[PDB]
């Protein structure tokens, strides 16, 4: 399969494109559960597109009392849109869920792209690597030179579109900061992706992305996390050990250059992580890693990977590869949270 | 007629051997043999044990999985709640009864075992209706981008209910009447006889067209547009391995659901039009018992159909199953 009939809907209407209102949009079959609530496949009304949907339940927002959070995403997405960073193209609100309804990128996510291409194909070669992490690094930079500390970055909120080329998203466990504090301090990220002095409570700066960029690069190529082997996650207190004290072991795939590369980033030592150090973006840039990269094909889209998902058949994790969350336990809406998601909807 | 007629019961073996009396107050051995209740027995015993624990694990899996209460499940749970009216109003009943060899609980009692298990029934029926809907309207896109939501699920699945009471209610208000069918050991709705004074004639027309005739159509809509819908879709992607399966699975699928919306309604339907248009042919209530089996085992086979050949209830469970 019934799974398959659903992805088989899927299937047809992506068939058929290939050759507002909130009930205005077709459902189909669910692409992961999300943050907070469902990520869905959907279709506009007027011009038969496929979309995913980003929604955040009304009932785990109440749950994890996740108000701010939401609101966060939702004005930094708005703003900031580039060619290496995805671009929100509806937020509207139902009586159920908010929703963020956000542009085309249907070649799949990094992550389940490493097992796309062969599931005993661990990660992908070198050059194709290299290519992704020019394009990432490309959208790291823009963040910085809006002020923002992204805290974060993993390979499933890099996403491929269809011709190769990759966009980060997820920009809610950001925060932008003003020209006047170039450091703040905070946990937020996605634990196993965040850097020592996020774990710490203590102060930083931009070095901290760059350091979730060493974990992406490092699991892109390996198909392993570097503070765990694959399929794991221990508890955050273990974890945070990890992350201090663990020195990454680094395979042969690896080239010397991407060696190296690897250990700059994740270095605990935030003065010796490279990536902001002078208060350059393009430091980081000069290391041999990026020898295949030149920086104006780049910015024009002239660079292609090996591996280039095809065009027309659809690519993300099905409705039982899904995940879940504490929806109410017998809590019901209290009037403060109604008039959050009215102040949400814009 | 073809059966007796009386105030409250409507045996539908002719009174013609000088036995035929209420079947609340006589024991049948003179349209039935004791072997036969022996086997009518535990034939229900069966669709008990069965029936309970499929329908127990169709609810059970959802409430430890917080992500399948999504608008698509509400029928599937109403589905498992409709069958579980037919066991415990249905089928229980007829255990104990078929053991005196008659319906032992009296008028009052058939109208209350009639109203549970035709509600059951109907709600089942609609539950069905409703499913191949929501399939049809997702997957076939007959009409332009809509968003389906918890509250129309909801709309839906009080819907089902409202046609069922539209069957269940009439006989107890003297619109029809609820008087034993098969063995005389459960209770259906009197359709072997037109007879104005009770209205029995209007309803047997209405129940023939409006519960099954309508429902047989939208059956054969529904999924003979998802079959056309899927044939398409591969052909648009043939470069697909894996939606050239699903075109194949997807036809030996339907055949299976519609086959089973079939075996369940059409042994009611085909009887009561055949004494409709052949009025004054006699055949013994053994005859009538046929249906009810038919019919009573859907409360078996409908859950396994449209929960357990579904792949994430199928992880999901076994999960559950293997400790977790
Ligand atoms: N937020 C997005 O834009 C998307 C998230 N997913 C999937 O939904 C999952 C849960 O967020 C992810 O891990 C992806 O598999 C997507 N899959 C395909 N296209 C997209 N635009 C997204
Ligand atoms: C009378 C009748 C119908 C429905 C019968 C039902 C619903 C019987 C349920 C019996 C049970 C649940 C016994 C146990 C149909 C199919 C509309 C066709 C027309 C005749």
């Amino acid at each position: 399969l019934e799974t398959v009939v659903a992805n088989s809907a899927f299937i047809a209407a992506r068939g058929s494109f290939d050759a507002m209102g909130e009930d205005w949009f077709l459902d189909f079959r669910v692409l992961g559960r999300g943050g907070f609530g469902e990520v869905f496949a959907c279709q506009m009304k007027a011009t038969g597109k496929l979309y995913a949907c980003k929604k955040l339940n009304k009932k785990r927002l109440k749950k994890r009392k996740g108000y701010q959070g939401a609101m966060v995403e939702k004005k930094i997405l708005a703003k900031v849109h580039s060619r290496f960073i995805v671009s929100l193209a509806y937020a509207f609100e139902t009586k159920t869920d908010l929703c963020l309804v956000m542009t085309i990128m249907n070649g799949g996510d990094i992550r389940y792209h490493i097992y796309n291409v062969d599931e005993d194909n661990p990660g992908f070669q070198e050059p194709r690597a290299i290519f992704y992490t020019a394009q990432i690094v490309s959208g790291l930079e823009h963040l910085h030179q809006r002020n923002i500390i992204y805290r974060d970055l993993k390979p499933e909120n890099v996403l491929l579109d269809d011709d190769g080329n990759v966009r980060i998203s997820d920009l809610g466990l950001a925060v932008e900061l003003k020209a006047g504090q170039t450091k703040t301090k905070g946990y937020a990220g996605t634990p196993g992706f965040m850097a020592p002095e996020l774990l710490l409570g203590e102060e930083y700066d931009f070095s901290v992305d760059y350091f979730a960029l060493g974990v992406t690069l490092y699991e892109m190529i390996a198909a392993r996390g570097p503070f765990r082997a694959r399929g794991e996650k221990v508890e955050n207190k273990e974890l945070k050990q990890r992350v201090l004290e663990q020195a990454v072991t680094y395979p042969d795939k690896f080239s010397p250059a991407s060696k190296d590369f690897c250990e700059a980033l994740l270095q605990k030592d935030p003065e010796k992580r490279l990536g902001f150090r002078d208060g350059s973006c393009d430091g980081l840039r000069t290391h041999p890693l990026f020898r295949d990269i030149s920086w104006r094909q780049l910015e024009a889209g002239m660079l292609t990977p090996p591996f280039v998902p095809d065009s027309r058949t659809v690519y993300a994790k099905n409705i039982q590869d899904v995940g879940a969350f504490e929806e109410v336990k017998g809590v019901a809406f209290e009037k403060a949270d109604t008039e959050f998601f009215q102040e949400f909807a814009s | 007629m073809n059966g007796t007629e009386g105030p409250n019961f409507y045996v539908p073996f002719s009174n013609k051997t000088g036995v035929v009396r209420s079947p609340f107050e006589a024991p049948q051995y003179y349209l039935a043999e004791p072997w036969q209740f022996s086997m009518l027995a535990a034939y229900m015993f069966l669709l008990i044990m069965l029936g309970f624990p499929i329908n127990f694990l169709t609810l059970y899996v959802t409430v430890q999985h917080k992500k399948l209460r999504t608008p698509l499940n509400y029928i599937l749970l109403n589905l498992a709640v409709a069958d579980l009216f037919m066991v415990f109003g249905g089928f229980t009943t007829t255990l104990y009864t078929s053991l005196h060899g008659y319906f032992v609980f009296g008028p009052t009692g058939c109208n209350l075992e009639g109203f549970f298990a035709t509600l059951g029934g109907e709600i089942a029926l609609w539950s069905l209706v409703v499913l191949a809907i929501e399939r049809y309207v997702v997957v076939c896109k007959p009409m332009s981008n809509f968003r389906f939501g918890e509250n129309h699920a909801i709309m839906g699945v009080a819907f089902t209910w409202v046609m069922a009471l539209a069957c269940a209610a009439p006989p107890l208000v003297g619109w029809s009447r609820y008087i034993p069918e098969g063995m005389q050991c459960s209770c259906g709705i009197d359709y072997y006889t037109p007879h104005e004074e009770t209205n029995n004639e209007s309803f047997v027309i209405y129940m023939f067209v409006v519960h099954f005739i309508i429902p047989l159509i939208v059956i054969f809509f529904c999924y003979g547009q998802l079959v056309f819908t899927v044939k398409e879709a591969a052909a648009q992607q043939q470069e697909s391995a894996t939606t050239q399966k699903a075109e194949k699975e997807v036809t030996r699928m339907v055949i299976i659901m519609v086959i089973a919306f079939l075996i369940c309604w059409l042994p009611y339907a085909g009887v009561a039009f055949y004494i409709f248009t052949h009025q004054g042919s006699d055949f013994g209530p053994i005859f009538m018992t046929i249906p009810a089996f038919f019919a009573k085992t859907s409360a078996v086979y409908n859950p396994v159909i449209y929960i357990m050949m579904n792949k994430q209830f199928r992880n999901c469970m076994v999960t559950t199953l293997c400790c977790g």
